[PDB]
């Protein structure tokens, strides 16, 4: 029969898409929110235009919730332990890929918020660098969603 | 889950169980679970107990046409660097018609108020090899999930199981020190070339 | 405090599990596991002389260079505008290879302990097999580390007699003396090595 | 019944030894790329002067 | 079988839901602290408007105890090992995800409050801002919960 | 039956729960004491109206004190190993809580007694992040009561 | 008979291969978003070009996702432990091997895009060091997909 | 009859009480110190009053010494693993709470009588923050008791 | 015969074989392309005759991948431990040491190229450093082949 | 007779032999090319002969490279442990002997190409101290050679 | 009939007793020579006055020469395990509180020496503090003599 | 008879001795030696007098010397565990006591050579204080005497 202790690292999968996501988005809405910031005491009109970097790092917590919500209601008391690692691999798949997502976000959303203060051609250019950043995110997503189904 | 066996002398003295218990002779495969486990006509005589060595003398009676007897061979005693009596399976011996095999058993020990567990306590290279023979034998043997305990023994109950299988071993120990070894130095020239540096400005 | 912050990481993480650990088997009967005999007693004499040796040379070249490139620097620097610095205060450098020379000879020496067993269980192999082994590990941990230091304490001595010598030529011949009394240490390292490895035979 | 002992697997050393390292060797790479990339040079220093 | 210390993870997973959701909520707090001090120096009249990102990471902590209380309600002496890994999850998904969210309140207050001092009109951007980053917590509390009650 | 070994966690939860409320207390202190010394030079009269910080941080010490009196009141020797896990947890509950809540009161006062030798106005607005800082505190020492007398 | 423990090292490999790719198309987006950012306050109308770093650390991105489908696709309860291991060595191998190469892609994409602004015929140049860094994970690719589909 | 190792937990108790009282103690003492050598300079005639700090501090060192000495009195052969585990509790209760409380007057004292330096009104509240950081070695002391002769 | 888990070190000797060398290659190309970017402001000409650190970075990769690709070549499913080790050499000694020649690439590319800029003349000592700090990941491939074709 | 994995010590003295020397040839290449480049500006006649410590540096490389083949050929399938833990002695005694060889080469070799810049008799000096920091990577190679043939 | 691995820890009782006693010692003598040193080069005539710490610092060391012999002499081959934690603890609780002493000694000793030049009303003080860091040291030796004598 | 390993411990008693002791002696002359020299350039008359503390750190060097001879005579390959204990006892309380010595020589020597360049009266107090730190390396070896010879 299959062993006790297999839903460990199904649960810890749940657990790991939810933190490393939320941390990723953490990341990301701080800093772009310090850009925001900075920017508004000079350019007060752009604030509302430049808080989609936000907006995109909170994706990232939403693909980290979808996963881990995917997994809570996948695990079972008897689920074998290949399932188990299936959902730990696409736990942290998701987790911590969301989170390079949150700091290219981050990163890239305080740089360019900055920069569209001073030069508002950027924003074009700013929205495709944070969808290639969130785009990252993405992939988590996806091969944690293919891992979990498998 | 069948029963241990269990040499009584008063009270049970020598537990015994192994899930699967199979002996070869000359690559004749054979099965002794159900002739050893649950069997109340099982022939144990001549197992022996002293306070302090143990003896259970297993015997099979149509088997490769003879009445072979498996005596595993136990033994416990005051070990000075600590305070505590530690037990070793000796041996383990095959009595055939007429003649006796011998196999040493390398690595079944722990202390002797517990009993010791240890998958595959086999003469198979292929599990673990823990019963070893220095001159070539007819015989063969395989105990999968093999758990013993010959000393401090309570009623029918296996007291709490010492086994083999450990975090570490010595070819492990000997790997992991090496390359902690090789870790420092590559840790030490990674911090050296690391910390290089280049000019940031050139002469006129 | 960056590559810094990982060696500090590394070594209170490993001594918080080596803490818990302990009192982890302690506390739950299993000390019976911690078979300390067990490690030193499977774990191959071989390692520990082989590691000996190793370290034996390593560490005492580990000391040389060391040593060498200290003393060198200021020696160079010096000679910019003080030519004469070079052809005099090479006898730092000097003192600094001679560690290296104690290493390769206490390596070499060493390594004339080692002989095959054909031996494998414990009590077979026997006493004077692993005592051979742990010998030899010691002799190679005294000479290198004492060379190591020997080399960097020589070292840090000759660059500050080169830049003395730089602005006094005759103060070099009296701040040698503090050079010679550094290199003594690598002297005892090798003594204590020398009685450390005196009734070794592996065999 | 009979007390009888959890079944580990003889090659209970080498699992545990490669799942061990294979895990901290993984651990550790994530989070020095991750505090590479939080404590990344973050680039606006060319705007940072007016922002101050 | 249900072993005997099955109830370890459970416990460790309400500690965890509460420790690690009050050092959110105090890192949140800390930082919005010391930007409404400098921020009063000069704007005394806007402090009480500024106390918001004081109070959405005291939201963190909240996230934290309801779910530690779920989780301290939901021990038993048999909790069965399955369960007691469901609950730990639980502890660690409120938790950590309340620590970033607290980070990240406590970073987009400071910047948001000092930013508020000199110019006015970033208030409800700081306001959007700061419940992007509650709702990380939030989703903690939504995965906590579809793990303890699981 | 239990375990010889079951009352060690009760042992440590006590400690920690005195251990870590002292040391957040005691840091919270310490942040006070520097801010208050600094404020007093040239704001001598505030030094007793600028002690709350300095309250605030001996109530998390209470907090801890009490929980840790319970565990070592509630600590027999055939203690089952469930319940000193629980003890424990409720020890790590209230301590590391404690040690939250310490951090931000002390890093909340130091800034506002600073404010306050600046800006008067700034007193109330303190005081209110102080009892945010605190009821983190207070949310750990009632986490830790649920789980010491569950 | 093949352990149950086998299907981890695959499903790390798989995390792996999708994690370390993300980490390392993260770092190239991040930099060469920021050198953009820099850039385009002087120099608005090269933002479109020099977005083509960016491009280059997301092609990393989609190394590392499909290396990671074939591993999943891949992946049984079965799985020998021979082809785990090679998994985990697919994974390593193009997850590693595109960190370093989106470590490169953002390093010489800043570099290439602020000294494009000062002088244009930098741009080719850059192209050229933007293949070689990111050849570096098609070869990563090439040996993932050997061991992979070993 | 009870395990040997039974005692090893006891002499820890016994040593961790003295050596962190001892170490709280000496960095309250050094800080204080360091402060009064400071002060001393401009206004000699407060070195006796400045004192104080290092009283409190002694005193902290003095709780671990009593702490210490019930230990070693209660020390014997066969003590059961409880009452070692009760001791080891008690002792590191009493030590880290001073160790806090120690740091806590360190940094207060060197403050405040750097302050009194300058204002001499602050004494008074110099005193009251100490009283207040010397309360968490008492409450320390306290559950060590409690703990020690249980 | 052959244990199960034989094939983990042939694994990793591939891995190795292609992240160590791909990481060195990847520094190379970074600090070199850093030091081109600076370089061709002011002299452009330069460019395209300085990509050679470049070219010479990438080579280390190519080492890499043969290897990696050998390895692979080479691991059936009951591969002996020895052999195992000797491929674990094998992509050991040509990663790592092809990392070293990485960092010497990049380090003697960047200054080499950044002083061509000012002196012609150091181009061809700048190739003759660049042959040296090569030939370590040649030696690398050397000790590789004989330990992967042994 | 001999155990199953005799031969990873001596694979892993011929690795070694090889990275160690490459590390410590790459870092003395690299600190020496440093040099070199900073010497050419201002004194382009010295080149090449100031390029005599990255020779000395690929001596050191050849030092590991031999030691390393030597091991390599050893490496037979039933080595003995004795023999294998001999290569292994032999691989650090080349490899961190050469390791520091080259880190005193790379420096005085720096130290000396800047100097015969400005002050040209310091050229003999330089390489006569070269030649003692080569003479340890000869030391460790004879050790070297004497264990892997014992 | 004890085991023969007791006496280690009574071995390291001693060995600690000493070990840390010195070092502790050794800073108490390190700072305040530092400090009598930078003082005397303008004071001359305060050196056989300002040398008391010195002297503190050393009985320090006294302290743990007497209970290393008093261990010591307590060795034997059959010693109880019991015994040897006992000498253990005294070992560790007067070495380490020797530490503490030490360090307070030193730094009060440098700042106090270094002050007492400008101010000579500060002598008094300065013994006054340096006696009560004494005392920890005392208070060391009196639990490891209690300790050691049961 | 005795145990297999019990010569480890006098082994490592032995190599304790000499490398702390070497480390304490190469210690005080390198840093007493580096003050010597950067003084005689203002004062030549002083180096023979300064050569003092230089004497007294190789004294350190001579009392591990003498205890790892005692260690290394005494230790034959079948020594009993107690014995093996003490020896280690006795190498450690004269290695690491030397070392604290040696680190108090070199840093008294440094300063107070410095000193009496600009103070010639500073030399007597100098004398006294490197013979308390000098002290503490018979205390080791006293303690390490007594150990080995019992």
């Amino acid at each position: 029969n299959n062993p006790e202790y297999s839903s460990f690292f199904g649960v810890m999968g749940a657990s790991s898409a939810m933190v490393f996501s939320a941390m990723g988005a953490a990341y990301g809405t701080a800093k772009s929110g310090t850009g925001i910031a900075a920017m508004s005491v000079m350019r007060p009109e752009l604030i509302m235009k430049s808080i989609i970097p936000v907006v995109m790092a909170g994706i990232i917590a939403i693909y980290g919730l979808v996963v881990a919500v995917l997994i809570a209601n996948s695990l079972t008391d008897g689920i074998t332990l290949y399932r188990s690692f299936l959902q730990l691999g696409a736990g942290l798949s998701v987790g911590l890929s969301g989170l390079a997502a949150g700091f290219a976000i981050g990163i890239v959303g305080d740089a360019g918020v900055r920069g569209t203060a001073q030069q508002p051609r950027l924003f074009v250019g700013m929205i495709l660098i944070l969808i290639f950043a969130e785009v990252l995110g993405l992939y988590g997503l996806i091969v944690a969603l293919i891992l979990s189904t498998k | 889950i069948h029963p241990p066996v269990s040499y009584n002398d008063t009270a049970p003295r020598i537990l015994f169980w192994a899930q699967n218990f199979s002996v070869a002779y000359k690559d004749e495969w054979k099965d002794l679970t159900s002739l050893t486990f649950g069997v109340e006509n099982l022939n144990l005589t001549g197992s022996f107990w002293n306070d302090s060595f143990a003896m259970l003398s297993l015997t099979y009676e149509p088997l490769f046409g003879a009445t072979v007897t498996f005596k595993f061979i136990l033994a416990s005693r005051f070990y000075p660097v600590s305070a505590r009596y530690w037990f070793t399976m000796e041996r383990l011996e095959i009595h055939s018609n007429g003649s006796v095999a011998h196999f040493n058993v390398s690595q079944v020990t722990g202390p002797s108020i517990y009993s010791f567990h240890c998958e595959y306590v086999s003469s198979l290279s292929k599990k673990g090899s823990l019963l070893v023979t220095n001159v070539p034998s007819l015989w063969q043997m395989t105990l999968h999930n093999f758990q013993i305990q010959a000393f401090n023994v309570t009623g029918e109950q296996f007291s709490y199981a010492s086994d083999c299988a450990g975090f570490f071993s010595p070819g492990i120990w000997m790997g992991l020190l090496t390359t902690l070894f090789m870790l420092f130095i590559f840790t030490y020239g990674l911090h050296m070339i690391l910390s290089l540096k280049t000019m940031d400005r050139f002469d006129d | 405090t960056g590559l810094e912050l990982l060696y500090l990481g590394i070594f209170v993480a490993f001594w918080a599990c080596m803490i818990v650990v302990g009192i982890c088997y302690t506390i739950f009967d299993l000390g019976f596991r911690f078979d300390v005999a067990w490690f030193l007693t499977e774990t191959s004499p071989f390692m520990w002389s082989n590691l000996g040796i190793g370290l034996a040379i390593s560490l005492s070249v580990v000391g040389a260079a060391w040593g060498i490139y200290i003393t060198g620097s200021s020696i160079i620097g010096g000679g910019v505008k003080a030519p004469r610095i070079k052809t005099k205060n090479l006898v730092s450098i000097i003192f600094c290879e001679a560690v290296a020379i104690y290493g390769i000879i206490m390596a070499i020496v060493i390594s004339n302990m080692a002989e095959p067993f054909s031996a494998t269980d414990p009590k077979a192999i026997g006493h004077r097999n692993y005592h051979a082994g742990y010998s030899m590990f010691g002799a190679g941990l005294t000479v290198g580390l004492s060379n190591l230091f020997c080399g960097v304490c020589v070292g840090i001595v000759g660059s500050g007699a080169a830049l003395a010598d730089a602005q006094n030529p005759s103060l070099f011949v009296k701040i040698l003396i503090v050079e010679i009394f550094g290199s003594a240490i690598g002297l005892f390292g090798v003594i204590v090595a020398i009685l450390q490895t005196s009734r070794v035979k592996m065999g | 019944p009979y007390n009888l002992a959890y079944k580990y697997n003889l090659e209970y050393s080498v699992v545990f030894n490669l799942v061990l390292w294979i895990m901290t060797g993984l651990a550790l790479a994530v989070i020095i790329t991750s505090y590479n990339i939080w404590n990344m040079d973050p680039g606006y220093d060319s705007i940072i002067y007016r922002m101050t």
